[PDB]
RNA sequence: GAUUACCCCUUCUACCUUUUGCAUAAUGGUUUAACCAGAAAAAAUCUAACAAAGAGAACUUUAGCUAGAUACCCCGAAACCA
């Protein structure tokens, strides 16, 4: 992370973490599972199964994450035909 | 009104002499000093950390680093260049209309949402510009001539059902940053520009009654919007027989920025005055 | 006549106006010409120390540019080489004679380059610490309203008996509405005084509030402030710089 | 610690650093004076402004925004290059 830059004094954002994951508005990062394309012919079905799915981080990761984003990526996003955008707000959480 | 001025009364003089910060306003700031906070200073004992240069953010003492075990995939692919549509509610619709910031009297676009700060748009975000949803469907009692980018069906029926007109229009990104902020364009001087047509994925977007979109062929404007009130079930009112028709009539050339100018004409503030090009080339160029 | 001053805004329905007795600057014994109708939102505002305290530090700060430099122990003149060699001197090793611990050298951490101190607050918070320095200017006694302001002489002898006679205090401030049409007399008394002090309604500002303890305003300048001041509860969050042509905005 | 009384009695392993553990016979310093070493505001908390909006332009907004305040040292190689 570059915590200030050379031309601009802002901040850096660290493009690998745009690449492998997703944040949605209420902060909970979004990430593929590792090794999914990799080797399925030895793997049972119920493994494939686990492997091709999407999965949340926990606080030590969303947190780590957060600081190698600027703000344009914690920004609210509307897209038309979002498919996640009914998974950015957050419903009946008591803490 | 407030007591605190009687008790004022019989206090000396406010002055600079006397000015206290409130409370806890200020955080006492603490320096590396004396017995407690001097002697390694909150830096721990040797190891890297206190020489301060251990290592970068991502790194993991070694092993593969978090962030870079994980395959990537496309998830903020092409987010540069994903059109976005900045949502408005019935709801804050009636709103803005019942405490009068837009008014129903006078048409309803773009630049009137933005002047009445129900919605705001950054066309340099990549944002095209508001769209309609459904939220106070029921709640919704007002008679209205709108025109959005994007629109849902259960909208239309509530504009309907209460007997106004929706439209959909397509702005290019220019067009859209001239369209929200009228005045900071005047002072630019610079021509009107022409509005661009909706690019190929949009156009099977526009053309359609259903969608009651600008490029669509009016003739089936009154066929398909009888449909929608089917549907839904409510009797469709007569906007011909309506005394506010000339109003709701009012479209716009789908090359004009705005109401009643023209594109190509200049706006000039100081003598509040139009100006218009009589030069061939010229006219032929915007007329197109 | 008795001049008398009603207010030209809208008062809130709950909240009846404050008044003020208004002074003729010109008798020594004129001390009640007529009656102000002052309004209540701007002279008797819920009087805040904590805003008052803000605006006032704001003021002292937001200008503040420090030159004060220390050549750092790469910028000294001399001595990019090493004093003696690390090993078997029987001294303690050094590089640059430069180094901060030596008696030339350059200073470890000290003031660096011309500072800026820049901050701006937000508008609405210094609007309303105006408002407060007038309520507890009017709330403590200390503030006069005056029309006219023609001085019978141009003698400051004139001004300070003036403000003896009337009991003043020891400093006062003078307000007028406008920089070009301030009177003769005025100008030139008050131009030749320390404590006594004279500015246009456009440079008020809380800090010289503060520092004068009786502030005197002309009944313009009241009808101006007011204004001005008033309408900031009603308006909008700006879209553009103000400057630019608004609907009723000028 | 005390004593009428300086001692005489009685009670106590210099100080830092470094370590599992130092009176250590581990390191440092004759002594005095003057110099000689913690800097950043993403997220957060605290105090206020105005609030479905807020910012003296561009932005962010499912109670948010804007402002202030809170933060991250000093001396040392052998080297390498023109
Ligand atoms: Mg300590
Ligand atoms: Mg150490
Ligand atoms: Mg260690
Ligand atoms: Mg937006
Ligand atoms: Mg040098
Ligand atoms: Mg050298
Ligand atoms: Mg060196
Ligand atoms: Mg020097
Ligand atoms: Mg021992
Ligand atoms: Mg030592
Ligand atoms: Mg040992
Ligand atoms: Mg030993
Ligand atoms: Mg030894
Ligand atoms: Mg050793
Ligand atoms: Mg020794
Ligand atoms: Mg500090
Ligand atoms: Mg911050
Ligand atoms: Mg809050
Ligand atoms: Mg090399
Ligand atoms: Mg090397």
């Amino acid at each position: 992370v570059t915590y200030f830059s050379s031309r601009k004094g802002k901040r850096k954002t660290v493009k690998a973490v745009i690449y492998r994951f997703l944040r949605l508005h209420s902060g909970l990062w979004l990430r593929r599972k590792a090794g999914y394309k990799k080797k399925l012919w030895k793997k049972t079905a119920a493994r494939k199964r686990r492997l091709r799915e999407f999965v949340f981080c926990n606080k030590t990761q969303s947190k780590l994450l957060d600081k190698m984003t600027t703000s344009f990526w914690k920004r609210r996003n509307w897209y038309a035909d979002d498919p996640y955008q009914k998974y950015q707000d957050r419903t009946n959480l008591k803490v | 009104g407030p007591r605190a001025l009687d008790l004022l009364r019989a206090l000396p003089r406010v002055s600079l002499a006397n000015l206290k910060p409130n409370p806890g306003s200020r955080k006492p700031e603490r320096r590396p000093r004396g017995r407690r906070r001097g002697r390694k200073c909150g830096r721990g004992h040797k190891g890297e950390r206190q020489r301060g240069t251990r290592p970068r953010l991502g790194f993991e003492g070694g092993q593969t680093p978090f962030y870079l075990r994980i395959p990537k995939y496309g998830f903020n692919e092409g987010h540069s260049f994903r059109h976005q549509y900045q949502p408005l509610s019935l709801n804050r619709l009636q709103y803005l209309i019942d405490l009068g910031r837009v008014d129903p009297t006078q048409p309803i676009d773009l630049t009137q949402l933005v002047n009445g700060r129900g919605v705001t748009i950054q066309p340099s975000k990549r944002d095209y510009g508001v769209q309609l949803v459904e939220e106070g469907a029921d709640t919704f009692k007002a008679k209205v001539n709108i025109e959005v980018q994007m629109a849902s069906e259960l909208a239309i029926a509530a504009i309907e059902k209460n007997g106004g007109v929706v439209t959909t229009a397509f702005y290019d990104p220019r067009s859209l940053e001239i369209l929200c902020k009228p005045v900071p364009f005047f002072l630019r001087g610079q021509p009107i520009p022409k509005r661009m047509l909706p690019p190929e994925a949009l156009v099977p977007y526009y053309t359609d009654a259903k969608n009651r979109g600008y490029l669509a062929d009016p003739a089936r404007f009154p066929e398909a919007r009888l449909e929608l009130a089917r549907k839904y079930g409510y009797v469709l009112p007569d906007i011909t027989k309506d005394e506010l028709f000339k109003m709701l009539s009012t479209r716009k050339d789908p090359r004009q920025i705005f109401f009643g100018l023209a594109p190509g004409w200049v706006v000039n503030m100081a003598d509040k005055k139009i100006l218009k090009p009589t030069d061939e080339n010229l006219l032929k160029y915007y007329s197109s | 006549p008795p001049v008398l001053r009603k207010c030209e805004l809208p008062v809130p329905a709950h909240r009846r106006p404050v008044q003020a007795w208004i002074e003729s600057l010109r008798g020594y014994e004129q001390e009640r010409v007529g009656l102000t109708e002052l309004h209540p939102d701007v002279f008797s505002t819920a009087p805040r120390l904590d805003i008052l305290h803000q605006v006032a530090i704001w003021q002292k700060n937001f200008k503040r540019i420090s030159y004060a430099k220390t050549k750092t122990r790469a910028e000294v003149r001399g001595g990019g080489r090493k004093p003696w060699v690390q090993k078997g001197s029987g001294r303690a090793r050094h590089g640059s004679i430069r180094s901060p611990i030596w008696r030339g050298g350059g200073v470890a951490h000290g003031p660096r380059g011309p500072t800026s101190y820049y901050y701006m607050l937000p508008m609405k918070v210094r609007v309303q610490g105006l408002k407060v320095a007038l309520t507890v200017k009017l709330a403590q006694d200390d503030l006069h309203i005056v029309d006219s302001l023609e001085l019978p002489t141009a003698d400051p002898q004139y001004l300070i008996e003036l403000a003896r006679y009337r009991r003043w205090g020891d400093s006062v401030l003078l307000v007028d509405l406008e920089h070009e049409d301030m009177p003769q007399n005025v100008v030139a008394a008050t131009s030749g005084l320390k404590t006594f002090n004279l500015v246009p309604a456009v440079g008020l500002n809380v800090h010289s509030m503060l520092k004068h303890q009786t502030l005197v305003l002309t009944l313009p300048t009241v009808a101006f402030l007011e204004e001005k001041l008033l309408w900031h509860n009603s308006r909008y969050t700006p879209l553009y710089p103000f400057r630019l042509p608004y609907c009723d905005f000028p």
